[PDB]
């Protein structure tokens, strides 16, 4: 069979050989739905830029998002801060924070949640960038959803809603020394 | 849609809830798979 | 490189000024001093630090600094003012302090 | 199954071919939005192929080595001028790789049109085939005719700082010569822009 | 008022080991370094090297082949050597005293600030972060001088 | 019988943007008829379009002189809303609070010189990437408009908006690496017997210039 070598998807699906195909109901694999889990991200004290790809690669989101170059995530943060945190939209100046005229939230225990409209001015944000010489590099300072200033931010979190991703890029798994990797 | 399906919708309006969207004037990796060639490329005996 | 005048005039009791044109490589990162270099005699401190002076020195001739060019004023011109007034800067292009040839300070 | 492509005034026929593949889309998306105020002007004299030289596939080239090329490759003639005249240009690419073979050599060289790569760590290489690709086995087709429409974070881009498409060639199977096969075939790319657009004009050089 | 004094040979033949000396018996050249310059005849100003008290020399490379200098602290006299002299080299000995020392470091290039890094997990030698997270200028935390 | 409910943690906090409305201390209070106000303005952009504002050129005046020399550049300023040549205008004084703007920016030139003399000015736009031009016929290739000044004087070039992203940034560092929004020009190819006459410019929001993302920063 096959021999097309045209890289156009070909799959027998166990029909080849007298076997019926019990139905495959793929859920827990929509990028609209597997990409909506609060992922703890290392807070950077008082002023940590709030943006995608800050999260370590290993976390579920932090890795199943690098699978896609461009995402449109309508982010919604959840923070656990010690003074009144003051969000700020994209393009706001560094001294922009502490004005309070910006969206802030006073302290309500245990923690305070927010929605963050997609402010960054692009069609869609990009996970990787080219022509610039890694999350801390090879990408424009503009792909972010503001800055979340605080007296102390203890456990920052990012949740993505209605994110449809584009143009997939390869993932990777933990390379085991021996086969049948035991965990 | 995503991980949020509620019968009572949302107390706030759509504009304040999510970003709004625009248009001008479909997906590709769920049509590439659906357009995959299947079966056998030659006459099958037995 | 520094550039400093070599032809100045003046009379007794009236002020003449000296100008020390420099570049970013040398003028910025350090002091601007002036000394009494009587031709054929030794020089001694008269202004160094652009703000402060030592003990036992007269303040008759005021020096200053502003921008990238140094300037001093020669108040109450006298006959002991008949000597060269050198200047310098730290020329960081070779991590050394470029000095200046002093001007013939005549008295009329 | 010969396939005679054509762009502008530059026909490029093949005697062996496998068939055109496509990437991420078949028809390019809309061209004018709020990004440029119709200050867009199409271009129809800048879609002619231009050759280029990638590398020299040789029997000592182990798996993994990939010589990647980044478009537009600073063209000298047409599409070299569109480059220094207009600040923003958007195009979709038509790229065909032609590794000459004696038909007795099998290397399974693979091409891809991966958008915006940086540092595959030799773990993503095994999965590189995810992007559009046709891999050429000299047991079969001596060419591979990809095509991709311009994908980017903006309507239009500046091709001085943000080069979206990089051609990638990977040797899956080191070349294997026997007296019957070329001791080492070279690989060359007919990279050809298509559906160009420009907007805004630089001032002259003087 | 620090004391300074110069002495040297006044009647000299060119193209020899010319060795002037100078004296500084005060603090203006005890913590700070010795001066050696002269004025070009009917020309623009001159330069000759200097040394700090730690024997750290620095000269102009154009004539480095002919310049070398050493220093002393007890007699309050400092050495000098000008070899391979040509007729064009002649002036008066002046400005034995050096009034400066150097410093080169600069930071916060453009709109960046070094202290505001580790906000973007900055990776590499560059330690200067981008201060206002708005339009891109150098991207994120490109290294300064 | 008691209705059950679970109070979410962090669901409710006093966010300083108030989508929710308050509790009323006084149930009933009547204020005098505020209608038919002399002149009302719905949004600031309508006010910005309705009245043109001046720009601040060198020497702290709104007018650009008529230079008489081999140099033909009069005022060549960055297009970002915070440049020195707009620091004065109402449009800048507004966009300073918002962050992202889009669309045209109407520049109004009007010649105020005596009818004794007339001279031609040629605005020119130049998109980013290459250093701004230096002389007429150098910036000619770049989109530009020339105009004499005869019967009537006010001419209104409309600086277009074409940028990589769909929205540009209102506030960005302008110290070094120019700004990326773009350059503009007021090149004067000719001028006959008219040094006294002096140009005055006026900025305004164009047919569409609808800014977003309010952030009350320091001002």
């Amino acid at each position: 069979t096959s021999t097309g070598e045209s890289a156009d998807p070909v799959t027998a699906t166990v029909e080849n050989y007298g076997g019926e195909t019990q139905v495959q109901r793929r859920q827990h694999t929509d990028v609209s739905f597997i990409l909506d889990r609060f992922v703890k991200v290392t807070p950077k004290d008082q002023i940590n830029v709030l943006d995608l790809m800050q999260t370590p690669a290993h976390t579920l989101v932090g890795a199943l998002l690098r699978t896609a170059t461009y995402y449109f995530a309508d982010l919604e943060v959840a923070v656990k801060h010690e003074g009144n945190l003051t969000w700020v939209p994209n393009g706001a100046p560094e001294t922009a924070l502490d004005n309070t005229t910006n969206p802030t939230a006073y302290h309500k225990a245990p923690l305070t949640r927010l929605a963050l409209p997609y402010t960054a001015p692009h069609r869609v944000l990009a996970t990787v960038y080219n022509g610039n010489c890694k999350a801390a590099r090879a990408l424009p300072t503009s792909f972010n959803y503001g800055a979340i200033k605080a007296t102390r931010v203890t456990e920052l979190l990012y949740r993505m809603k209605r994110a449809e991703t584009y143009c997939p890029r390869p993932l990777l798994a933990i390379h085991p020394s021996e086969a049948r990797h035991k965990q | 849609s995503g991980n949020t399906g509620s019968i009572i919708n949302n107390y706030y309006m759509q504009q304040y809830q999510n970003s709004m969207d625009t248009q001008l004037g479909n997906d590709w990796f769920s049509k590439l798979a659906s357009s995959a060639f299947s079966g056998l490329f030659g006459a099958l005996l037995a | 490189v520094l550039t400093q005048p070599s032809s100045v005039s003046g009379s007794l009791g009236q002020r003449v000024s000296i100008t020390c044109s420099g570049s970013s490589s040398n003028v910025g990162n350090g002091y601007v001093s002036w000394y009494q270099l009587i031709p054929g005699s030794a020089p001694r401190t008269l202004i160094y630090g652009d703000t402060n002076r030592a003990s036992g020195v007269p303040d008759r001739f005021s020096g200053s600094r502003a921008g990238n060019t140094a300037t001093l004023s020669i108040s109450s011109l006298q006959a002991e003012d008949e000597a060269e007034y050198f200047c310098a800067s730290p020329e960081d292009s070779s991590s050394n302090a470029n000095f200046g040839s002093g001007t013939t300070l005549t008295v009329l | 199954r010969i396939l005679t492509t054509r762009n502008g005034h530059t026909t490029s026929t093949t005697q062996s071919s496998v068939g055109v593949t496509y990437g991420y889309a078949t028809a390019e998306d809309f061209v004018s939005g709020p990004n440029t105020s119709g200050l867009e002007t199409r271009v129809v004299q800048a879609e002619r192929f231009f050759k280029t030289h990638l590398f020299d596939w040789v029997t000592s080239d182990p798996f993994g080595r990939c010589y990647q090329l980044e478009l537009p490759t600073d063209h000298k003639g047409v599409y070299g001028s569109l480059t220094d005249s207009y600040a923003y240009m958007r195009n979709g690419w038509d790229v065909e790789v032609t590794a000459v073979g004696n038909q007795f050599n099998g290397g399974c060289l693979l091409v891809a049109m991966v958008p915006e790569l940086c540092s595959i760590d030799k773990r993503g290489l095994y999965q590189l085939t995810l992007f559009p690709h046709q891999f050429i086995n000299p047991r079969t087709n001596m060419t591979a005719h990809i095509t991709v429409p311009f994908v980017g974070v903006n309507r239009y881009d500046q091709y001085k700082v943000h080069k979206p498409w990089t051609l990638v060639v990977m040797v899956v199977a080191p070349l294997t010569v026997n007296t019957e096969g070329a001791p080492q075939i070279k690989v060359y790319a007919n990279i050809a822009p298509t559906n160009v657009h420009v907007a805004g004009e630089f001032p002259s050089k003087e | 008022q620090v004391q300074l004094r110069e002495s040297g040979p006044s009647l000299v033949k060119p193209s020899q080991t010319l060795s002037l000396t100078c004296t500084a018996s005060g603090l203006s050249l005890s913590d700070k370094a010795v001066g050696w310059v002269r004025r070009a005849p009917t020309k623009a100003l001159e330069w000759l090297g200097s040394i700090d008290t730690g024997s750290s020399t620095g000269y102009n490379p154009g004539l480095k082949s002919r310049l070398s200098i050493t220093k002393d602290n007890s007699r309050n006299q400092v050495s000098l050597t000008i070899t391979s002299v040509t007729t064009e080299d002649s002036a008066t000995y002046y400005c034995a005293t050096v009034h400066q020392h150097t410093s080169e470091k600069r930071t916060c290039p453009r709109a960046y600030r070094p202290d505001c890094a580790a906000r973007w997990d900055c990776p590499g030698g560059a330690d200067c972060g981008y201060c206002n997270f708005g339009a891109g200028s150098y991207g994120r935390c490109t290294p300064f001088t | 019988g008691i209705f059950p409910v679970a109070c979410s943690d962090g669901y409710g906090g006093l966010v300083t943007t108030d989508p929710k409305t308050a509790d009323p201390a006084y149930g009933k209070v009547f204020n005098p008829p505020r209608n038919m106000l002399p002149g009302r303005f719905t949004n600031f952009l309508d006010v910005a379009e309705a009245c043109p504002t001046f720009l601040h050129f060198e020497g702290d005046v709104p007018y650009v002189t008529t230079k008489t020399d081999s140099d033909r550049v009069l005022a060549q300023f960055d297009l970002s809303l915070a440049a020195k040549h707009m620091s004065n205008t109402f449009l800048a004084g507004l966009a300073q609070y918002y962050t992202q703007y889009s669309g045209t920016i109407n520049l109004h030139f009007m010649f105020t010189g005596p009818t004794d003399a007339k001279a031609r000015y040629m605005i020119a736009y130049a998109p980013p990437g290459m250093e701004p031009p230096k002389t007429p016929e150098a910036a000619a290739h770049c989109i530009h408009a020339e105009w004499d000044t005869g019967l009537n004087s006010k001419f209104t070039f409309s600086i277009p908006y074409l940028s990589a992203a769909d929205y540009a940034y209102t506030a960005s560092d302008a110290a070094e690496t120019t700004n990326v929004q773009g350059w503009v020009c007021l090149f004067q190819i000719t001028h006959g017997k008219a040094d006294g006459d002096a140009l005055v410019v006026l900025a305004s929001a164009g047919k569409d210039f609808e800014l977003r993302l309010p952030v009350d920063a320091r001002t």
